RNA sequence: UUUGCUCCACACAAUAUAGAUGGAUACGAAUAAGGCGUCCUUGUGGCGUCGCUGAACCAUAGCAGGCUAGCAACGGUGCACUUGGCGGAAAGGCCUUGGGUGCUUGCUGGCGAAUUGCAAUGUCAUUUUGCGUGGGGAUAAAUCAUUUGUAUACGACUUAGA
RNA sequence: GCAGUCAAGCGUUCAUAGCGACAUUGCUUUUUGAUUCUUCGAUGUCGGCUCUUCCUAUCAUACCGAAGCAGAAUUCGGUAA
RNA sequence: AGAACUGGCGAUGCGGGAUGAACCGAACGUAGAGUUAAGGUGCCGGAAUACACGCUCAUCAGACACCACAAAAGGUGUUAGUUCAUCUAGACAGCCGGACGGUGGCCAUGGAAGUCGGAAUCCGCUAAGGAGUGUGUAACAACUCACCGGCCGAAUGAACUA
RNA sequence: GGCCAGCAUCAGUUUUGGUGGCAGGAUAAAUCCAUAGGAAUGUAGCUUGCCUCGGUAAGUAUUAUAGCCUGUG
């Protein structure tokens, strides 16, 4: 319903999130995924690390620069999960993938935009309580991603700024809730309540 | 079998205050304060009468109800650590070479230094975890005492000291040299 | 097989000139429809007496409704089933409001826990346990304690929309 | 000096618990838990709203915060009597939850002319509220 | 440089559109817990309240939105200025001061619409490019050829030469 | 060719440190067979030399568990190519 | 490799089994509409991230016949059952006490005292104690266990089945 | 006369809804009503012991100051 939908990837069950995003892309909706380092995969961290090492051992024997490329960053792991489910060798799949952007953290363009979630992909809603899960940032660091610390520091700075912004917004929201708390016994307010507003 | 409800009781002695937010348990007693994160177990804590904390698992399986009693034991150990404390006594055992155990300082970190283990020239250094006090026992030959509020911390320090003195390339049934936990009790006696 | 109904099926072992009015055997059969009920009746009659569908007849098939479909009951169910390597008898206890619901639960549970298909299961007996403390299975006994209450932690509300704007909660 | 343990008070599956049916023939009516059959099944009874006495999966209902005194296994007449005595319908109607449901129903029932009137009245209220916010 | 280059404003031409048709509307964290409000002894505190989805909130009336007369109140909103601050992860955006100016549907009026003929997206957006008219700004290099050998099959590389 | 399961016995005593009969279950395609599906208008037919890579059923090296491991030496086994 | 009956492929496209002569479904003029078969409905990919009951966590999970493999034997992993037992006259586990006397029971043995072995499996006192469950000695000795007690107080144990 | 369409009333094929009247069953079973008999996951009452306000615990007690089950109609 929005020109661009920004999904906060934190705790979002990378495969199910990739399914949702792939369907949105192929249906023509522009999707930006932020905080890809905070995505989750079901299964133990050791399980998913072994899976990534099984992926890593696959390479073109006569020239390793031709074989499958093993991207280490969490955003690129998500992008691989999504490209494997988009028909990326066709022009339509290329357009669908061009409708997509994945980021670690929330870069400056999107740190001031609304972030949505996908409940059908949310880990807390999908995974049975007590089931173990992996964190994409930790897995990526274990398999060679170099920027977990930098992303963490920039996320802390962004969270500080966002907390200040939200304190200001909460104060203004309290002012507005006071303003509509009064003028609620006026005739206009009673008519609106009679009409459902 | 998916038991509907399983609960355990945690008795709280008088001088102990237990603050339980979502699953961050803080126990305060005469000897200090302990904190434990139990967010991996999915249990429910409820205060009954200020001397009793119930911990419950609803619709739990076999492993879940086992972890419930594990949680109860862990909180009981925190309370025991802040009321009685925990002390582990270890005796150095050696056939020929005397094991020299001392407290040394390196950048203010208070390592336990083990020299002459089985005649080795190598010097073993076991860091002392924060909160663990090391005392060398008089009137008992070759005895080290590790004390603290956290039973996990004191037991892990004793385990580290024991493991650093493992014999390699020899029949350990014959070469019994090492530093072995000889007693696990409390700091305060007969309480 | 499907949502079950219970039928009484009475069959005859068709009369001859020497033996008029044969012994009119009856069975309570759980089946999804009357064709299957009659088929199961003939299957068990061929397991029990020297008769077949060609040499007998169905005198009556009548659906038996639950006497008190809105009263919660504990049922004891004796079943016989074929595993991959043998035949075994089992006793299970099911809490439900009707025999048909208890039997559906029994078939689902046998399929889930023993991989026993419908064809491999014989319902020996379904009887209501009138008196508690004759309930002998803890997974039913735990539901008979006085003033039983339990919460439903970690509620998962189904979203009608692909995207949510609120980071929902599992409180209940 | 005293222990502090967060309560996290859930709504409990219990005899006399008031539930709201979300899907089925009822689909929005209130019922009362008559008895508990299994961890996932209860026997409910909604006689005031017209909900038949039935065994229902707990996934088909949502527990409300309302409870009233009802014996286990009470029949339809007893459930109706205790429901009327406890005035469950009024207690639910007073809740914000039922008020929100009624608001959604009213908004869905609005006509085009009523929506135009809603916009006009919203503009009037907005004028007054913005003036008050600027004065404050 | 057969008057070249760049930027801005306007006009006119082309050029296409992975696809606008009110608004991508910003805490963080947890989910066997939280949000908001309030109070105090400021905490892993008390009290109240909320969720059970955004079916929300904002916006939204006027020849695709005209021309005018007032009432009420110093509000809302757009425009071009302007004071200052913050933002470097891809900042290229956010906030803010003052005055000017247009609209205001917060309320009450007057005038206009028609014949696109009973519908025909009935053309309202942004992407680049060119050209002309004014204004602002600047006034180089690279390669070939020669040369070097820290290089070299040839290209290439590394050097030098007003 | 390699690996299991049982366990009568060997191992001075003691089944299982190391072995292990009578049986029995497998795995592998580096043996040799069986077959004749591809190739007879033609896939150059031994071995060695050279060079790269792969497997592990690991000889050595790393860290270990076990022993009929006192030391030394050795044997069995694990992670390991 | 060779026979019997039938159906097929050869001679056959089409939908499904990713892929494939034989399998499933269905056999074919050119089109429109509807309904289906076999197979499917997270995304690739048309179609429910449908509903319901359970089971499974795999440091080589598993995921639809033909078909692209796995066995014997095992596992207080977990689930569901069968049978037999113990238990408020006190069960299981746990800690503590006793664990005797005839008697070194009879026999080769060099020695053999419960514990290298052959047979004999008794009696007494018993709440209870094997002519001994193991460690140990050259033999003893000394420890230990069956068995009975003290403490606790409600369920527990074994062999099997899949 | 040609090209592309819109609407209405029909015809054939078909898809998706709203709603009405009947038939059968154990002339559904239920619910409900009336009656009889019961025990318990034992309601009121009563007895006993404790204790922080005031109830619990243990017995008895089959409807009472809640109800439930079964049969019959
Ligand atoms: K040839
Ligand atoms: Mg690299
Ligand atoms: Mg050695
Ligand atoms: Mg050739
Ligand atoms: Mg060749
Ligand atoms: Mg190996
Ligand atoms: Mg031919
Ligand atoms: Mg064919
Ligand atoms: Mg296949
Ligand atoms: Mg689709
Ligand atoms: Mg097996
Ligand atoms: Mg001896
Ligand atoms: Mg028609």
């Amino acid at each position: 319903v929005e020109p661009v939908v920004v999904i906060d990837g934190k705790g979002h069950l990378v495969g199910r999130l990739a399914s949702v995003v792939a369907k949105q892309l192929l249906n023509g909706q522009k999707i930006v995924v932020v905080r890809a380092e905070e995505l989750n995969i079901s299964g133990e961290f050791f399980r998913n690390k072994l899976k990534y090492h099984d992926f890593l051992r696959k390479a073109t024997a006569f020239n390793k620069t031709r074989g499958p490329f093993h991207f280490r960053a969490p955003s690129r792991i998500f992008y691989k999960a999504l490209r494997g489910m988009v028909s990326h060798k066709t022009a339509r799949g290329k357009a669908a993938l061009e409708r997509l952007k994945v980021f670690e953290g929330i870069p400056p363009p999107y740190d001031k935009k609304k972030r949505v979630v996908v409940p059908q992909a949310l880990r807390v809603l999908r995974l049975k309580p007590g089931r173990k899960y992996t964190t994409l940032g930790k897995l990526s660091t274990s398999v060679g991603w170099k920027y977990e610390d930098v992303v963490a520091k920039l996320e802390a700075k962004r969270k500080v700024s966002s907390a200040e912004y939200y304190a200001k917004k909460r104060a203004f929201t309290k002012k507005v809730a006071s303003a509509n708390a009064t003028a609620a016994e006026s005739d206009v307010a009673k008519q609106l309540a009679a009409l459902g507003y | 079998m998916k038991y509907i409800q399983t609960e355990q009781q945690i008795e709280v002695p008088e001088g102990v205050t237990v603050s339980i937010k979502s699953r961050i348990v803080k126990v305060v007693g005469p000897r200090g304060t302990l904190t434990k994160n139990l967010k991996h177990i999915d249990v429910t804590f409820t205060k009954v009468n200020n001397q009793l904390i119930k911990v419950a698992v609803h619709n739990g399986g076999r492993k879940h109800v086992a972890a419930l009693r594990t949680v109860k034991s862990l909180v009981d150990n925190m309370i025991t650590g802040v009321t009685k404390g925990y002390k582990y006594k270890m005796r150095y055992v050696y056939a020929h070479f005397p094991i020299n155990v001392n407290i040394v300082e390196k950048d203010g970190a208070k390592f336990i230094e083990v020299r002459n283990f089985l005649g080795d020239k190598k010097i073993r250094n076991v860091p002392v975890r924060d909160g663990v006090t090391i005392e060398f026992s008089t009137n008992v030959k070759d005895e080290i005492v590790l004390s603290g509020n956290s039973v996990e911390d004191v037991s892990q320090n004793a385990a580290d000291l024991q493991q650093i003195c493992r014999v390699r390339n020899k029949d350990i049934r014959k070469f019994l040299d090492g530093i072995y936990v000889s007693h696990k009790g409390f700091i305060t006696e007969d309480l | 097989m499907a949502h079950f109904k219970e039928y009484q099926v009475i069959g005859r072992r068709l009369p001859t000139e020497s033996v008029p009015e044969p012994k009119l055997f009856r069975m309570r059969i759980f089946a999804s429809n009357e064709v299957i009920a009659k088929s199961r009746y003939w299957y068990f009659l061929q397991k029990l007496h020297k008769v077949k569908k060609a040499s007998g007849e169905i005198v009556s098939i009548n659906q038996i409704n639950e006497a008190h479909p809105t009263k919660v009951k504990n049922f004891g169910v004796w079943v016989r089933y074929d595993s991959r390597s043998g035949t075994h008898n089992m006793y299970k206890e099911i809490r439900d409001v009707s025999r048909v619901a208890a039997v559906e639960t029994l078939y689902q549970d046998m399929a889930a826990r023993h991989r026993a298909r419908f064809r491999s299961i014989h319902i020996l007996k379904v009887a209501e346990i009138e008196k508690t403390a004759d309930v002998k299975r803890q997974y039913v006994k735990q539901f008979l304690t006085k003033d039983l209450k339990f919460p439903l932690p970690h509620r998962v509300q189904k979203s009608t929309k692909t995207f949510s704007y609120k980071r929902p909660s599992t409180f209940y | 000096t005293d222990s502090i343990v967060k309560a996290s008070n859930w709504r409990l599956v219990e005899v006399g618990r008031v539930v709201l049916i979300k899907k089925g023939q009822s689909a929005g009516k209130l019922a009362a838990i008559v008895e508990i059959i299994d961890q996932k099944k209860v026997l409910i009874d909604g006689p005031k709203a017209g909900v038949p006495r039935q065994a229902i999966n707990l996934g088909q209902v949502v527990l409300t915060p309302l409870t009233f005194a009802l014996p286990r296994g009470a029949r339809t007449a007893t459930v109706s009597k205790k429901w009327a005595a406890a005035a469950v319908c009024e207690k639910w109607a007073a809740s914000s939850w039922a008020k929100k449901i009624a608001q959604r129903e009213r908004r869905a029932a609005l006509t085009d002319f009523e929506r135009f009137q809603v916009m006009v009245l919203r503009k009037q209220k907005r004028y007054t509220v913005k003036k008050a916010l600027a004065k404050a």
